[PDB]
Parts: C-alpha cells; sequence; structure tokens
C-alpha cells in the first residue's frame, strides 16, 4: 500500500504564499495521477488540482486558476502545489491523492475515483 | 492483422472474479479508438501510460481479464488495493503498468429475481500474489485443518453477488477488463495504428 503524507502547511496571512507538498512511499509514484482536493468548514472534498503521471498534462478548479500550480518530480516522489495570492477562501484541510491517469479529465475531480489518499495539512489564511 | 479486442470486450458471457480470464494479445495492431468512440465505460484509467495517448504506444505483449464485480467493487481493481476482492481473488502488482475499463451490465447481468451465477471467494489462508488466481472450492477452517462440513467450524469460501435490476448501483454487476502492458527488451508485438 503507497501512503501519502503532506507538509507545508500552516497559518498565513492573506495575499501571501504556501507551498505544500506530498511524499508518496515505496517506488511506484510516477505510475499515478497525482491530485489535491481541499476541504473548508462545511463543505465537501472539492478537487483543486491533478497532474499526470509523467507531468504533462494537468488541471486546476477554476478559483485557483492563476495563483495555484502544480509540479511534480518522479525522482523524489513528491507532488507539489504551489499557491500563491492566498485568500481566506482557501482556508481548508488540503489533501492529497494518487490515482490512474484518467480517460475523462471530469473524473479527475472526483474524490472516490482515486486509488490512495492523504490524512491532510491544514491551511488557515488569515483576514 | 488487428488486435482481438472485440473478442474481449464483447464476449456474451463473462466469468466471476474468483475465476477470473485472461487472453493474451500479442503479435496485432491495436486500435485503442474502439475504447475511445465506445463511450460506456464508467472506468477508464491508467498506470504508468496516459490513458488518452494509447494509439501511440507499442507494447512487448498485452493482457486481457475479464471478470465481473460489484459496482462498489470496482475500486478494488487498483495497485495496492485491500479487501476481500483485491486479496483472495484479482491482485495487481505494486508496479501495475496498464489500464482498468469497466461498464455497467445491469441490463444483461441482473435481474427481477436476482442473478446469483457471479460468485467471489471470501474465505482463504492467505492472500493471493499479484496475477495469482485460486478456482479451488474447497471447505474452510480457521485451524486450516481439512473440514467435512456439516462438522462444526467448517465454512465454504465462495459467495455470491446478488445482481438485481432494482438495487443501487453501488450493488449492480460491473463488467471489467484489465490491459496489462509488457514491456521487454525486444521489438513490441503490439503497436498502435500508424507506429510500425
Ligand atoms: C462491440 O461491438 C460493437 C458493435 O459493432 C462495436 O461498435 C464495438 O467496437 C465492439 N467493441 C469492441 C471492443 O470491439
Ligand atoms: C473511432 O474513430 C477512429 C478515428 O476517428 C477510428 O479509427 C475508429 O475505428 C472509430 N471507432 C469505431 C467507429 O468504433
Amino acid at each position: 500500500q503507497v501512503q501519502l503524507v503532506e507538509s507545508g502547511g500552516g497559518l498565513v496571512q492573506a495575499g501571501g504564499s504556501l507551498r505544500l507538498s506530498c511524499v508518496a512511499s515505496g517506488r511506484t509514484f510516477s505510475r499515478y495521477a497525482m491530485g489535491w482536493f481541499r476541504q473548508a468548514p462545511g463543505k465537501e472534498r472539492e478537487f483543486v488540482a491533478v497532474i499526470e503521471w509523467d507531468g504533462g498534462t494537468s488541471y486546476y478548479v477554476d478559483s485557483v486558476k492563476g495563483r495555484f500550480t502544480i509540479s511534480r518530480d518522479n525522482a523524489k516522489n513528491t507532488v507539489y502545489l504551489q499557491m500563491n495570492s492566498l485568500k481566506p477562501e482557501d482556508t481548508a484541510v488540503y489533501y492529497c491523492a494518487a490515482g490512474g491517469n484518467q480517460y475523462y479529465s471530469a473524473t479527475y475531480s472526483i474524490w472516490n475515483e482515486y486509488d490512495f489518499w492523504g490524512q491532510g495539512t491544514q491551511v488557515t489564511v488569515s483576514s | 492483422n488487428l488486435c482481438p479486442f472485440g473478442e474481449v470486450f464483447n464476449a456474451t458471457k463473462f466469468p466471476s472474479v474468483y475465476a477470473w480470464e485472461r487472453k493474451k494479445i500479442s503479435n496485432c495492431v491495436a486500435d485503442y479508438s474502439v475504447l475511445y468512440n465506445s463511450t460506456f465505460f464508467s472506468t477508464f484509467k491508467c498506470y504508468g501510460v496516459s490513458a488518452t495517448k494509447l494509439n501511440d504506444l507499442c507494447f512487448s505483449n498485452v493482457y486481457a481479464d475479464s471478470f465481473v464485480v460489484k459496482g462498489d467493487d470496482v475500486r478494488q481493481i487498483a495497485p495496492g488495493q485491500t479487501g476481500v476482492i483485491a486479496d483472495y481473488n484479482y491482485k495487481l502488482p505494486d508496479d501495475f503498468m496498464g489500464c482498468v475499463l469497466a461498464w455497467n451490465t445491469r441490463n444483461i447481468d441482473a435481474t427481477s429475481t436476482g442473478n446469483y451465477n457471479y460468485k467471489y471467494r471470501y474465505l482463504r489462508h492467505g492472500k493471493l500474489r499479484p496475477f495469482e488466481r485460486d478456482i479451488s472450492n474447497v471447505p474452510f477452517s480457521p485451524d486450516g485443518k481439512p473440514c467435512t462440513p456439516p462438522a462444526l467450524n467448517c465454512y465454504w469460501p465462495l459467495n455470491d453477488y446478488g445482481f438485481y435490476t432494482t438495487t443501487g448501483i453501488g450493488y449492480q454487476p460491473y463488467r471489467v477488463v484489465v490491459l496489462s502492458f509488457e514491456l521487454l527488451n525486444a521489438p513490441a508485438t503490439v503497436c498502435g495504428p500508424k507506429l510500425s
């Protein structure tokens, strides 16, 4: 079983930046499309971003286009989420997810469609 | 010569998971558009490979495994999953390279009265190794010792899916095809339409 450990979360002022990391165990990381979801208070886990196994294709939820950018390092078993221009709407627990490279891009945004899930790291953006 | 994916995906009958069936696809041209141009797949995802780029790739050999599972069990057909399907019926390797396809078959695998032809193993001494298959039907004992029911502490290791046309989607039947991509240090035998 592949394990996913997020880090880089914490407390940040509105307007600032964070960079989340997620490290997978084992050697199979480069098979997987790696995603980020987030859960704000009172809301379901929501899709944020995905990048396919090879780094070449990637999708974002609209509310983060131009602010967030996802990337990966197959040599380090690590997926990254660069988060700029943070707003209080971004306050949430950020979850890393690993799954298959999907034929329908829309499937990427369904949490249950992945294979493995991290336990999350909290991000709080103070007003 | 086209690869015989039709024979796989359009087979009239599909097996139970515990008795899953493998067809070797080799020495042929794979036109994966047959899976692109059919839009009934509710699962379609690949590992180590972009699902939309399959026509651009060559493989040493392709293996097609067919079987039926419950809708809520489809998710166990992936690398590193746990549960009775993935641990006692069909296990993919950690480093799986290939694709998982599935489609809802309520209208041919489910019934008003209930279809019980499809079975899975739920009792076993030890997990299967990747791509291993166990089709025995031996009375199961927690002692491991052989037993003959109605003897006590003696159980039958298989159990039925009950597929009714009126249950929720997670309980309806899904046909699954796993495509394994084998990579060897030789010429490739299964290539896409314009690759050679
Ligand atoms: C199954 O048969 C249909 C009907 O012709 C065909 O269009 C489809 O491509 C076939 N599927 C496969 C896997 O060949
Ligand atoms: C889907 O379209 C492609 C090219 O447009 C074609 O090669 C393939 O045979 C089509 N599949 C069908 C009609 O099943």
